[PDB]
């Protein structure tokens, strides 16, 4: 039975709204218990607090870097990075959740979240969820970015848990 | 009004091409990795007696991108190609960048300087002949850099604007 996890979404510190996910345990269990674990909080450190730190209109949110708030950084619990589960699960449309990296085997807390298609990170970029509910919020968080990345308003994940 | 210069630094991913224009604009040395998708900077300066406005264009080193080069390189009217002085693969990525912008600017006369960055790192793989043998071979200077100590950032942009200034 995947877990669902949710995140409770501000802008410059106002309520925006909740986004849920469902997160693929039974595909990619140690990709989704990662996930699943920074949410709760539940090691003494995780996603609460942390920005999404880029928003590029047409194909994605991404954010995670709860360690240097800076894009740069965010950790796994297992170690600062663990290694491609598996690829079998791909970045079909909107509201598939997938990990950041930078190459291969360098999953740590970074992530990002589909608002299109993106079939050219297929094999690149572990998937291991999707938006359930709530993806209007993601696409409301789509016009506080632009071309680069960079955001214009501070986008924050102002609580997260697992939902029962 | 001073003359405006576009430069664009291009070159394999991590050989620093963002620590070189941040140390340009800013001063400092950025030791963390923040993989670049685009920025662009502007900043003035004074060369051989001119001022001159620089409008830098620091571009990503992600190879799977590369079929998206074409448009910054038609824009732009002079290029740092930028490696590291350890990495022998991203001295290697030089010619692929060189001749994609020869012809996407269809010209054998494009302002151009090799960078040979981390000149400070003591794990150097490409000899500093091998690159000025390079260089030599394309006509464009060669200039070694470090963005942590700063050594040589200044030559290498001004080097390129001296470069696009004989082009025009
Ligand atoms: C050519 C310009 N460009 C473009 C690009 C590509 C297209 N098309 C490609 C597909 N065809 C079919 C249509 C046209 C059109 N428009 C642009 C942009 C809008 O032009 C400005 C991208 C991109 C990505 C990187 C660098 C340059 C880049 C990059 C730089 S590091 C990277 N990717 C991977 C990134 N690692 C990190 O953050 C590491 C540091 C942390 C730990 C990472 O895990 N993720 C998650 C997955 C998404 C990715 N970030 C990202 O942000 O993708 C941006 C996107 C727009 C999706 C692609
Ligand atoms: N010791 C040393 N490290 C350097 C130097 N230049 C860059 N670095 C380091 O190399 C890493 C990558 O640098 P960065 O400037 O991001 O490289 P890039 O070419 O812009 N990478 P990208 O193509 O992804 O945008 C960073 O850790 C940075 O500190 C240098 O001259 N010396
Ligand atoms: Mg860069």
């Amino acid at each position: 039975v995947n877990p669902t996890v949710f995140f409770d979404i501000a802008v410059d510190g106002e309520p925006l709204g909740r986004v849920s996910f469902e997160l693929f345990a039974d595909k990619v269990p140690k990709t989704a218990e990662n996930f699943r674990a920074l949410s709760t909080g539940e090691k003494g450190f995780g996603y609460k607090g942390s920005c999404f730190h880029r928003i590029i209109p047409g194909f994605m949110c991404q954010g995670g870097d709860f360690t240097r708030h800076n894009g740069t950084g965010g950790k796994s619990i297992y170690g600062e990075k663990f290694e491609d589960e598996n690829f079998i699960l791909k970045h079909t449309g909107p509201g598939i959740l997938s990990m950041a990296n930078a190459g291969p085997n360098t999953n740590g807390s970074q992530f990002f979240i589909c608002t299109a298609k993106t079939e050219w990170l297929d094999g690149k970029h572990v998937v291991f969820g999707k938006v359930k509910e709530g993806m209007n919020i993601v696409e409301a968080m789509e016009r506080f970015g632009s071309r680069n990345g960079k955001t214009s308003k501070k986008i924050t994940i102002a609580d997260c848990g697992q939902l029962e | 009004s001073m003359t405006e210069y576009k430069l664009v630094v291009v070159g394999a991913d991590g050989v620093g091409k963002s620590a070189l224009t941040i140390q340009l604009i800013q001063n400092h040395f950025v030791d963390e990795y923040d993989p670049t998708i685009e920025d662009s900077y502007r900043k003035q300066v004074v060369i051989d007696g001119e001022t001159s406005l620089l409008d830098i264009l620091d571009t990503a080193g992600q190879e799977e991108y590369s079929a998206m080069r074409d448009q910054y390189m038609r824009t732009g009217e002079g290029f740092l190609l930028v490696f590291a002085i350890n990495n022998t693969k991203s001295f290697e990525d030089i010619h692929h960048y060189r001749e994609q912008i020869k012809r996407v600017k269809d010209s054998e006369d494009v302002p151009m300087v090799l960078v040979g960055n981390k000149s400070d790192l003591p794990s150097r793989t490409v000899d500093t002949k091998q690159a000025q043998d390079l260089a030599r071979s394309y006509g464009i200077p060669f200039i070694e850099t470090s963005a942590k100590t700063r050594q040589g950032v200044d030559d290498a942009f001004y080097t390129l604007v001296r470069e696009i200034r004989k082009h025009k």
